[PDB]
């Protein structure tokens, strides 16, 4: 008879047809991304409009309950996120205007094609050559050919685009009652209405702020090493007191450092923890490295695999006959189906990567209780954090002993254990200032505190200031420099990054408390722990029914983001860096005396 | 003495079709004897939750009647036929009493029960005003009213038809499988019992 009883049966008729109608556009995005074939495409298609048309009209139908007279939190999530307007808060013309620059920078992106000059026979992309030669060369004109020539034609053919792009977004935003898009994409951290746990869309700058002021000191000194290493690469180019080349750091954007690990190896001389040989002397195939992940799932106590992840999970590249996407991603298809898509070769990276793609699926079925629009995480960076946790602790030297991949006699000495941390530091440390960077920089465009002749002047002044990066040459306006990258050219958030590594490390700590570690965070294993598996299922069932600060709560004892974590993980690397960079010098200066 | 006779149980369980639950198949079985001893000994029957009698004991004890109600739900609502428990199929499709005196006997069917379209055959009840007494079968497709203004036999806004579809199909996990559940009811009355189990020499 009241509005709540109206909104409760209204989502129970929502919940029914859009897990039946979910499920089949699950299927044919499985059936297109397992066989590449046009029919699969026009599959993929039909079940993707009839779904997209089925949110829009019971969206239509959900505005029609004010929230304002709703006292229950969780119809009330479920309401907050049915009514959201999207694109639909526009007219059509400029809805459709949007939704054309947004495929045409889909397309641009994927086909951007850059080669060198005088040999136009044939020409090389990113995702083939691009990233190889920014990977591998250790030549500097080349890598500044390659870096320039792409930003060049990609910044002068996205730069209008991305003019219209940012004025469309904010419009978007201010039509659904959001400050700018940056506070639409700061709105998937907002929690109202619960004591306590109460989180705003304007607080997590600050946080994010607060946490990167205690990670600068350890990226400074890394930065440092890195700097000096890099010397050693680069003799004469790159200088003491001044930052990094923008295009030596191993990628395209210089988000990912683990590039340089060849080049900044703390003792070459040690092996590496790389079991790949153990795994091909002993004929590991895919499906028995899936049993092994699953093997570690039970052992934390956390359930097993269903019988139809094992029936329709394709875990081989099926062959050359039948063409798949080659993307580890794991599938939550609805109506308790699991699934893998992953094209598995007998590496270690391969078997991290599956435990981390099965850390997802125990994710998502945990939550399988909930009501299908709470089936989510928290927030996201929870999603990739309970996957991280588990590539972290399936790549101890004690799991790989445990497992039968390592040697009981692999002597584990502290220079093994400093270059480890070094990979991983190059890894998630190096990310963290380029992604706080990126999306601090969105923000402000978004905000329109940044002018708008005025954003390379500013980006790159960031980048000297926060990543320590300095550009080759001066980039005026006809560039876009930010837009080469993969996230900002196709509408997608770039924080959750970095709340998904300050979780995965607070994560970390409260499993391995839970499951009574007595040693540094970093040798930590949670096998054999079902009491930690118990402390993170208490997370992993709530789904996003709870406030992501309710969830953390539940997990680590604290409401909010912390980075202690993080700095005790890499605790030992810290002091080893503060010991050799005692002849350099750390921090850097934001002049261009490099370059 | 010679045993004949049989009760017609292989018409209940190996049936090529099942009803929905909304509108389920009760099926009465007198003057034949009833060999339980069957339904024990097949192993694709997994669960065999008997409640107030007990399983072995069923060969000896006679009734006058014994009711057999058959239909089909997920695998997650067979936990829903039992006393005292609630949910949509307890509420508003089948309810057991708490004094229920009878065997539920459930087993997965996705070999049967499932297409790779889907299966819309199959139909369960959502939303009713009141929830049912036991043994009471409701096979209204009368518009549900969820709001104030009358509905008017139009499935508009706050207006729902009652009924919704179980869509099964073969991929589905175990919960959402498609399981055939019958249940037992035995019932004693002044007439003479008349179904009993056979007698031993
Ligand atoms: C993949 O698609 C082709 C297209 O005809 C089909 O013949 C083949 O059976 C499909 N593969 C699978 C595993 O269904
Ligand atoms: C909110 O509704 C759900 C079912 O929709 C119910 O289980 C829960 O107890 C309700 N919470 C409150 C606080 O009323
Ligand atoms: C969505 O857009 C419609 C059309 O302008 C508007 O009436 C409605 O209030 C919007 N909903 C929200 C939550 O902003
Ligand atoms: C999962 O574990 C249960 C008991 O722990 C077992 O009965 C079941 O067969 C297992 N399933 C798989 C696919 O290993
Ligand atoms: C490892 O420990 C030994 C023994 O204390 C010490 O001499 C050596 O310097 C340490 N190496 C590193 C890289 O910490
Ligand atoms: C976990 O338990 C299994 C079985 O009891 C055992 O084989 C394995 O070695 C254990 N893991 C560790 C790290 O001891
Ligand atoms: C149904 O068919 C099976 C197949 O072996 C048989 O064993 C059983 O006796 C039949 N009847 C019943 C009532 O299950």
């Amino acid at each position: 008879s009241t509005i709540e009883e109206q909104a409760k049966t209204f989502l129970d008729k929502f919940n029914h047809e859009a897990e039946d109608l979910f499920y089949q556009s699950s299927l044919a995005s499985w059936n297109y991304n397992t066989n590449i074939t046009e029919e699969n495409v026009q599959n993929m298609n039909n079940a993707g409009d009839k779904w997209s048309a089925f949110l829009k009209e019971q969206s239509t139908l959900a505005q029609m309950y004010p929230l304002q007279e709703i006292q229950n939190l969780t119809v009330k999530l479920q309401l907050q996120a049915l009514q959201q307007n999207g694109s639909s808060v526009l007219s059509e013309d400029k809805s459709k205007r949007l939704n054309t620059i947004l495929n045409t920078m889909s397309t641009i992106y994927s086909t951007g094609k850059v080669c060198n000059p005088d040999n136009p026979q044939e020409c090389l992309l990113l995702e083939p050559g691009l990233n190889e030669i920014m990977a591998n060369s250790l030549d500097y004109n080349e890598r500044l050919w390659a870096w320039e020539s792409w930003r060049s034609e990609v910044g002068k053919q996205l730069r209008p685009l991305y003019e219209e792009y940012v004025v469309l977004k904010n419009e978007m935003a201010r039509a659904n009652h959001y400050e700018d898009y940056g506070d639409y994409w700061r709105g998937d951290y907002e929690v109202n209405g619960v004591d306590g746990y109460d989180y705003s869309r304007g607080q997590l700058i600050e946080d994010v702020e607060h946490t990167f002021e205690e990670i600068k000191p350890l990226y400074e000194h890394l930065h440092a090493y890195v700097r000096a290493k890099l010397m050693n690469a680069y003799p004469s180019y790159i200088s003491p007191i001044g930052c990094l080349p923008a295009h030596l750091l191993g990628d395209m954007w210089g988000r990912f450092w683990t590039n340089l690990y060849s080049l900044t190896v703390p003792f070459g001389q040690k092996p590496n923890i790389d079991v790949t040989d153990a795994m091909v002397d002993q004929a590991w195939d895919a499906q028995r490295i899936f049993k092994e992940a699953e093997k570690f799932f039970v052992s934390v106590g956390l359930p097993n695999m269903t019988q139809g992840f094992w029936e329709n999970s394709m875990l081989t590249d099926p062959g050359n006959v039948q063409k798949a996407v080659c993307h580890p991603t794991a599938w939550d298809l609805g109506k308790g189906d699991f699934r893998i898509l992953m094209c598995t070769k007998v590496t270690m990276d391969d078997f991290l990567t599956a435990h981390h793609e099965m850390g997802h699926i125990q994710y998502d079925m945990a939550y399988a209780a909930q009501p299908f629009l709470l089936r989510n995480g928290a927030n996201e960076g929870f999603h990739e954090a309970v996957g991280e946790i588990m590539s972290l602790s399936a790549a101890t030297p004690k799991h790989l002993k445990s497992i039968g991949l390592l040697s009981p006699d692999f002597q584990e000495d502290n220079e093994t254990e400093i270059n480890f941390l070094l990979k991983q530091a190059l890894t998630i440390v190096g990310t963290l200032p380029f992604t706080y960077m990126l999306e601090k920089w969105r923000w402000m465009v978004f905000k329109g505190e940044i002018p708008k002749d005025q954003w390379m002047k500013k980006w790159w002044e960031m980048k000297r200031e926060i990543v320590g990066v300095v550009e080759p040459v001066p980039h005026d306006e006809t560039y876009c420099d930010p837009a080469s990258l993969f996230h900002v050219s196709n509408d997608y958030s770039f924080i959750r990054y970095y709340t998904r590594t300050l979780y995965q490390f607070q994560f970390q700590e409260a499993l391995c408390q839970a499951a009574k570690h007595e040693g540094p965070l970093h040798k930590c294993d949670i096998s054999n722990s079902t009491e930690a598996g118990q402390k993170l299922f208490n997370m992993l069932r709530l789904g996003k029914s709870e406030p992501w600060t309710l969830a953390l709560e539940n997990v680590v004892g604290a409401k909010n983001m912390n980075v202690r974590p993080l700095l005790n993980y890499f605790e030992p690397l810290f002091t080893w860096l503060k010991d050799q960079n005692k002849n350099s010098f750390v921090g850097w200066s934001t002049d261009w005396s490099p370059y | 003495p010679n045993i004949t006779n049989l009760c017609p149980f292989d018409e209940v369980f190996n049936a090529t079709r099942f009803a929905s639950v909304y509108a389920w198949n009760r099926k009465r079985i007198s003057n034949c004897v009833a060999d339980y001893s069957v339904l024990y000994n097949l192993a694709p029957f997994f669960t065999f939750k008997c409640y107030g009698v007990s399983p072995t004991k069923l060969n000896d004890l006679c009734f006058t009647n014994v009711y057999a109600d058959s239909f089909v739900i997920r695998g997650d609502e067979v936990r829903q036929i039992a006393p005292g428990q609630t949910g949509n199929i307890a509420d508003y499709n089948y309810k057991l009493p708490d004094d229920f005196t009878g065997c539920v006997i459930a087993w997965n069917s996705n070999k049967l029960d499932s297409k790779v379209s889907g299966n819309y055959n199959y139909l369960y009840r959502l939303f009713r005003k009141s929830n049912l007494k036991p043994f009471e079968r409701d096979i209204s497709t009368e518009i549900y009213q969820a709001g104030n203004k009358p509905c008017n036999g139009v499935a508009g806004f706050n207006c729902y038809f009652p009924l919704r579809s179980y869509s099964f199909r073969p991929t589905y996990g175990v919960g959402h499988q498609p399981y055939r559940v019958v249940v037992l009811s035995f019932e004693l009355l002044h007439a003479p019992a008349t179904v009993c189990g056979p007698k031993k020499s």
